[PDB]
């Protein structure tokens, strides 16, 4: 929710 | 830089953790008196050199920086896994403080995010970027006294240049970060300017999430057309002025930190007269 992954 | 394992008390409550494992509260022998220190310990369950160069390389970063506003590494230790030894600020993460303690006051929001340009205008005469720069990454010493923290995404910049390109798009903090970050994996100090506005949003929404409901790539279409996130209640009208020119969406008409700081600097002493 904090850290997206491509 | 090196500790010695027998000088570090660590307690068995755990402060928080993480993927790369936990952060402990302790206590370090000094030349006379203990210090109390926040340890960020790496996760032993599976071998991962991954882990330990990003400790190492966030160490490296902290130890070139000395700034009442930034958080003072201690120095490491390899014991039963690497640890990073950390100044404790008691009060902890900006956001959760925020949410814990809905009655402080706006002229106390406006000081701490102040003390966070203060420390911001430094890393930038320093020419290091810090790309993690949010609530949860400021730390309270008291009430009165924030530190910016989380030296984990952070990079010296080259002597020839004025950013850093990213080689490939990992696990990032997309909310806080600018177009050109999106767009082009460049990161300047401009772009923490684009994140400090969103730490503002929050600190002046109390600790809310910012963006609330929405993935990251409808934020950048939400940017894309122009729109930004609305005032906060009660948030004083010249600082929702100051997030919105912080998120000028061209970096080369965005303000620096020293613009920041003396815009906050100037606003600060005219709501200490009232
Ligand atoms: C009221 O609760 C708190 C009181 C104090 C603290 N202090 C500190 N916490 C961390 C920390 C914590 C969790 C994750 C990470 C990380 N690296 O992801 C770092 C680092 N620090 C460096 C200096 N002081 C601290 C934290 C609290 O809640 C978490």
């Amino acid at each position: 929710e904090v850290y997206e992954s491509p | 830089v090196y500790l010695d394992r027998k000088l570090l008390t660590l307690e068995d409550k755990e402060l928080g953790s993480g993927n790369f494992g936990t952060v402990k509260k302790g206590y370090y022998q000094m030349k006379k008196v203990v210090k109390t220190v926040a340890v960020k310990i790496l996760k032993n369950e599976a071998n991962d050199p991954a882990l330990k160069d990003e400790l190492l390389a966030e160490a490296n970063v902290m130890q070139q920086l000395d700034n009442p506003y930034i958080v003072r590494m201690i120095g490491i230790c390899e014991a039963e896994s690497w640890m990073l030894v950390m100044e404790m600020a008691e009060l902890g993460p900006l956001n959760k403080y925020l949410q814990q303690n809905r009655h402080v006051k706006d002229k106390n929001i406006i000081e701490l995010v102040h003390q966070v340009s203060m420390g911001m205008k430094y890393l930038e005469e320093s020419n290091f970027v810090h790309r993690d720069l949010a609530a949860r990454n400021v730390l309270l010493v008291t009430q009165h006294y924030a530190k910016i923290s989380d030296f984990g995404l952070s990079k010296a910049l080259r002597a020839d240049e004025n950013y850093y390109k990213a080689q490939t798009h990992g696990k990032w903090p997309v909310k806080w970060y600018a177009p050109e970050c999106i767009n082009y994996y460049k990161f300047s100090s401009k772009s923490d300017v684009w994140s400090f506005g969103v730490l503002m949003w929050e600190a002046f929404s109390y600790g809310q999430k910012p963006y609330r409901g929405m993935k990251g790539s409808e934020v950048t279409a939400m940017l894309e057309k122009g729109e930004r996130m609305g005032c906060p209640a009660g948030c004083p009208r010249e600082m929702y002025d100051l997030m919105n020119l912080c998120w000028t969406y061209d970096v080369e008409n965005r303000p620096g930190f020293a613009a920041v700081e003396l815009r906050l600097r100037n606003y600060y002493y005219d709501v200490v007269n009232h």
